[PDB]
RNA sequence: GGACCUGGCGGUGCUUCAUAUCCCUCUAGAGGAGCCUGUUCUGUAAUCGAUAAACCCCGAUCAACCUCACCACCUCUUGCUCAGCCUAUAUACCGCCAUCUAACCCUGAUGAAGGCUACAAAGUACGUUAGGUCAAGGUGUAGCCCAUGAGGUGGCAAGAAAUGGGCUACAUUUUCUACCCCAGAAAACUACGAUAGCCCUUAUGAAACUUAAGGGUCGAAGGUGGAUUUAGC
């Protein structure tokens, strides 16, 4: 009355921080541009970028998981991990088409390695 | 809406146009970063060399937040409202109602407490009253004086001020202030800092109540940053209303540029634009001659606020280097009629100068804001260039 | 060259393949 | 799990290889578990023959309860 | 469809610094010598002079590629520092980790 | 062929030849986009070129009546223009 | 599905297993 | 009205000390000049922001053109996108930072209530702000839309101070040379000292007094600077 009376789940690699990326995480992408003489670092960096933006975009709630992009030689793997929702068909026809669309845009043999998990891996919740 | 494209033209009288530049145009209102008289500066340095050490700097901070911060003391109707709702949503409700609800306290200025206050909003108070009386001075230039009073005078700033603008024609200053350990510190400001002397200034009167003849009408009356001391809305009523009674010429009031301070100096003109005396010794009405260009209700109370802004050098310290501006809202209420009906809307915000043209945010006669980005194309060119050199605290000189 | 990055989204949206 | 669990035939041909004749305990558990997960298959969805079958499995399993459940079965689907 | 402005005014540059290269490079080489008669030096001043100005190879800047910041770019990886360590720190650029 | 992931696994030979079918659709629609838009994939980044990665052009680039022109389309195959152009 | 791990023998030739380089495939190891 | 229980104390004083920050003491420097670099006003046709206060060697690990988003005119218009706006709005939200404000068991006669001794005696288990920020960390909304959009060519005035930061000195524990620590000269006015001014070469560039390096000329003030301030570990 008067004045006085008053008076979240997370995955492993969303767990953790960027300060443990070579301590508990490692790296999504492996290749040799950064190592110590070699070249090309800028335009790996853009072809992962645009990898990640287009994989994100043609498989829209599958991905449970970020990408893992590899490189050996010419080749370039993407190792993904998405959900058990989609059926397999388009699963299959998606993965034939980005097979071919990053192959003839990069100019290189790339391949898909989807890993399937039933829900969301959480590791805590932060 | 004062701003019409094509329709609206610059109001030329006395031929600024012809016989002046764009940057003299008479609706210029800016001050110069203000600086303090070299005495009342030396004073408040030898007054605190008692102790400046790293701790004043905190308190000096802490104060200067503290008294931002402040919000209105909460009136016991909006507290039941609350407790309401809060039983409706459900000791609990008293938990509760503490958070979500400010705690004003009263400050009791002893002696430390004031010297903490002088060395934080002296310089503040000064720039923000100097500010305000330039108004005046600068509007109407004939007017010369005589008589002034200041409520909540805690550190003389008002009467500081007074002098170095109207020095040759005042001669009384009244300052009232409960706080003895304050008085006597104005006092020794106005001495040079020193028990014992001459005071710098003729005919100061200082006092902790006010004057009780009725008669008695001092020319201008002033309170700056003391309203929202007061405890409660019957409180400020009453001061306000004895304020106005014994106000001749220019009621000056003045608090910090928060939502807190609009809405008082809000309350204040709307009381004072609504007469309730029945039979007023003084028969003569009342008006609102700066910063609003009219008497209606403000389009800003609803949400927002109205301040203004001067910018000033601080008095040398051991934090003070760079200058600093003092947000604050002011009202200046004379007593008889306008002076004419080509009033001007008053910018209540910073200008921004864009490439060609120019957003100015502009309270209108018509009792509106107008935001309005000024282009020669669209405007004209005399009233492009006068935007162009109108800044915050400006009057934009245009007609019909 | 990001005309035949952007214009690339274009048409694969167009076609109803990107999200 | 090469997708045959709805063909009626290989049931059936189960069921009566699997109830032909008396089997040790340890087999009669096991074709009694297998008769339980072809019964659960058909409610996923009535031969005479798998019907008897599975009713002589779980008897011969000892899981006599589930039969005489069945029992309401026979009666249910003429 | 590049970032804005400012960037396809960078791509314009550095197209017609790529035409021009040649010629500019024949043209200085004669004014770099003191062997030539200075009437032929003073003439290819003329030349490379009046070559458009935007062949210049001194008016193009090194922007970032994804947010067109003109700087902060460190020219390995032709990115801005926010775009940098937005990347560094999520573990999508190979190899880099902070430092211990 | 398949992925070794239990999910994408295909259990019968109806199912493995529906995947098998899907896969080859959606490589059919990656490869009527790479054709129909050539411009988004000449720009080549491969050392040693590929080929077999580059774009194909099925329209006549010779537009005058002559024979070349006529030989241009009997190598695309383009029967109604050959005959058309004969 | 279940995982074809379960089907492995204990002395089967795991170089058939994984004949070139794979990513780690749980289902497969 | 008698006896008792928990208290709180939203209260004080004193005593000893553990008493680290903050003090105090102690050590070693800088502070007064000449420059530059931000920033303040002023001045100017002439970037911006930093909106109460506490964070300018700030955005910028770099400004001749460009960068550039500022000014003078000139010049184009469905325009790199099909537009485009470094135009406004976080005084629309969102990110961000900031200001302020249990269960069990025993005892008391089964009362409020209480429960420890180790050479062991009942205890075990937020809200707020006319806040900042669009170098977007975001999403929207308002405007301009033959120009709040493009493009071109030139120009951002500078002297009064007020500050911060840095550099360089005022020398003899110094300066030059050899050398890299056993030498020879110079030395207070032809001593030291200028990253001060002016002139000439070299580098880069299309364009250099206008940026940098060196040489020449020059040899200014400076003569160790209190109150203060910077670190210590
Ligand atoms: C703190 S000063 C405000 C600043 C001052 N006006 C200045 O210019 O520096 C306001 C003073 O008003 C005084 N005051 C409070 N209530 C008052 C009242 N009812 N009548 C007169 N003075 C009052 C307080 O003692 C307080 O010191
Ligand atoms: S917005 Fe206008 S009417 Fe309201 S306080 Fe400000 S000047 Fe006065
Ligand atoms: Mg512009």
């Amino acid at each position: 009355r008067e004045l006085p009376c008053a008076w979240k789940p997370v995955t492993y690699e969303e767990a953790h921080a960027p300060h443990y990326i070579a301590h508990r995480k490692g790296w999504l992408s492996l290749h040799t541009g950064n190592l110590d003489g070699e070249d090309h670092a800028a335009e790996r960096t853009v072809e992962d970028v645009f990898l990640r933006k287009f994989m994100w975009g043609t498989f829209p709630g599958c991905l449970a998981d970020q990408l893992v992009l590899k490189r050996r030689g010419n080749q370039l793997e993407i190792c993904a991990v998405v959900l058990r929702q989609l059926s397999p068909h388009k699963y299959y026809f998606l993965v034939g088409y980005s097979e071919t669309l990053l192959s003839y845009f990069y100019k290189c043999p790339v391949r898909l390695h989807l890993q399937t998990v039933p829900s969301k891996v959480v590791y805590k919740y932060l | 809406a004062a701003l019409v494209p094509g329709v609206t033209q610059v109001d030329n009288k006395s031929g600024f146009l012809q016989k002046r530049p764009h940057r003299q145009h008479p609706g210029i209102l800016k001050l110069p970063h203000v600086r303090l008289p070299q005495a009342l500066a030396n004073g408040a340095q030898l007054l605190l060399l008692g102790s400046a050490g790293p701790t004043m700097e905190n308190q000096v901070q802490t104060l200067t937040s503290y008294l931002w911060s402040r919000h209105l003391p909460v009136e016991p109707e909006e507290l039941q409202r609350r407790a309401r709702h809060l039983e409706k949503k459900f000791g609990a409700v008293l938990h509760a109602l503490r958070k979500t609800t400010y705690h004003w306290q009263e400050l009791s200025y002893t002696e430390g407490l004031s010297l903490v206050y002088m060395a934080a909003r002296l310089d503040g108070g000064f720039a923000a009253v100097s500010r305000a009386f330039h108004e005046i001075r600068a509007r109407n230039p004939a007017f010369q004086p005589q008589t002034l009073m200041d409520f909540g005078s805690g550190t003389g700033s008002v009467t500081w001020a007074a002098h170095s603008i109207w020095g040759q024609s005042l001669r009384e200053y009244m300052c009232v202030d409960r706080s003895a350990a304050m008085l006597v510190l104005a006092e020794k400001l106005l001495k040079g800092g020193s028990e014992s002397g001459e005071p710098y200034i003729p005919g100061v009167f200082f006092r902790q109540f006010l004057p009780v003849s009725p008669k008695v009408q001092f020319d201008v009356v002033v309170s700056a940053f003391s309203l929202s001391e007061l405890p409660s809305k019957a409180d400020r009523t009453e001061v306000v209303q004895t304020l106005w009674r014994k106000t001749g010429h220019f009621l000056v009031l003045v608090e910090n540029g928060t939502k807190a301070g609009h809405s008082l100096l809000m309350d204040a003109r709307d009381l004072v634009l609504k007469g309730k005396e029945k039979s007023p010794l003084d028969p003569r009405p009342g008006f609102v001659f700066a910063p609003c260009p009219h008497e209606l209700p403000c389009p800003q109370l609803t949400n927002l606020a109205c301040s203004f802004s001067q910018a000033y050098h601080p008095i040398p310290f051991s934090w003070n280097k760079k200058p600093k501006e003092e947000k604050f809202s002011m009202v200046i209420l004379a007593r008889g009629s306008p002076e004419e009906a080509h009033r001007w809307p008053r910018i209540t915000q910073p200008v921004l100068k864009r490439p060609r043209h120019v957003h100015c945010h502009l309270c209108c006669p018509d009792g509106h804001m107008q935001h309005a980005v000024l282009t020669a194309r669209r405007h004209g060119r005399d009233l492009y260039r006068c935007a162009r050199v109108s800044s915050w605290g400006d009057l934009l000189p245009v007609l019909t | 060259n990001h005309h035949t990055y952007a214009e690339l989204m274009q048409t694969l949206r167009f076609l109803g393949l990107y999200r | 799990e090469y997708g045959h669990t709805f063909r009626s035939d290989l049931r059936e041909e189960i069921l009566m290889l699997m109830a032909r004749d008396k089997h040790p305990p340890e087999l009669q558990v096991a074709f009694a578990d297998c008769a339980a997960d072809i019964k659960s298959a058909y409610e996923s969805q009535w031969p005479a023959t798998s019907l008897n079958c599975i009713a002589i499995l779980f008897l011969r399993a000892g899981r006599t309860q589930e039969a005489w459940k069945m029992l309401g079965l026979f009666r249910k689907h003429n | 469809h590049y970032v804005d402005w400012r960037m396809w005014r960078d791509v314009k540059r550095r197209k017609m610094a790529y035409e021009y290269a040649d010629e500019r490079l024949r043209i200085n080489s004669l004014r770099k010598n003191t062997i030539l008669p200075k009437i032929l030096q003073d003439v290819a001043d003329e030349e490379i002079a009046a070559l458009p100005r935007d062949s210049c190879p001194v008016r193009i800047r090194n922007r970032c590629v994804m947010t067109s910041r003109p700087r902060g770019v460190k020219r390995r990886w032709r990115l801005s520092r926010i775009v940098f360590r937005h990347l560094a720190d999520h573990g999508q650029l190979s190899g880099i980790q902070r430092a211990t | 062929v398949f992925q070794d992931d239990p999910y994408l696994m295909p259990a019968s030979s109806l199912e493995s030849r529906s995947f098998l079918l899907a896969k080859k659709s959606g490589e059919n629609v990656a490869k009527f986009i790479i054709n129909s838009y050539p411009k988004y994939f000449q720009k080549d980044i491969a050392e040693p070129h590929i080929p077999c990665l580059m774009p194909e052009y099925f329209e006549p680039q010779i537009k005058d009546i002559s024979e070349a022109a006529l030989k241009e389309r009997i190598e695309l195959r383009k029967v109604k223009a050959s005959v058309d152009m004969f | 599905l279940p995982p074809r791990t379960e089907k492995m023998a204990v002395d089967q030739d795991w170089p058939s297993v994984y004949p070139v380089a794979a990513p780690f495939k749980p289902s497969a190891v």
